[PDB]
């Protein structure tokens, strides 16, 4: 991926137009690289959202509402 | 004749076990129903801590 990106950014020095196969290889490698380091954030409760009676917020927890902000 | 008091006690314990063994899963349902009907947090019991 690094090599293909460098080649794409450097070919202009020698005034050479890249061929479609090199472009396809570069974009495929870049897609793999971005796939490797992908993280999907997870949303959290608002903070004033109630916590139901089923959670036993008397003795099991003190939370009447979610903190949900951090 | 079971003259000694100690001999009379393990018989009572065995009788208690014999009486407790059969009627074990019915009283469980009875207690669960009472708890589900009256205890404020008893309708979600069994999954109280889940996330």
């Amino acid at each position: 991926a690094v090599g293909y990106q460098l080649l794409l950014r450097m070919l202009s020095d020698y005034s050479l137009e890249p061929t479609p196969q090199v472009l396809s290889n570069a974009q495929r490698s870049y897609d793999a690289l971005m796939t490797d380091t992908l993280v999907v954030p997870s949303m959290r409760r608002r903070g004033d959202f109630p916590v139901g009676q089923g959670n036993k917020y008397d003795v099991f927890t003190s939370d009447r509402y979610y903190p949900g902000d951090l | 004749m079971a003259e000694t008091l100690e001999k009379k006690h393990e018989r009572i314990m065995l009788r208690f076990d014999r009486a407790y063994s059969p009627q074990k899963e019915v009283r469980e349902k009875c207690i669960e129903a009472t708890r589900f009907a009256r205890v404020p947090g008893g309708q979600w019991e069994g999954a109280t801590a889940a996330g």
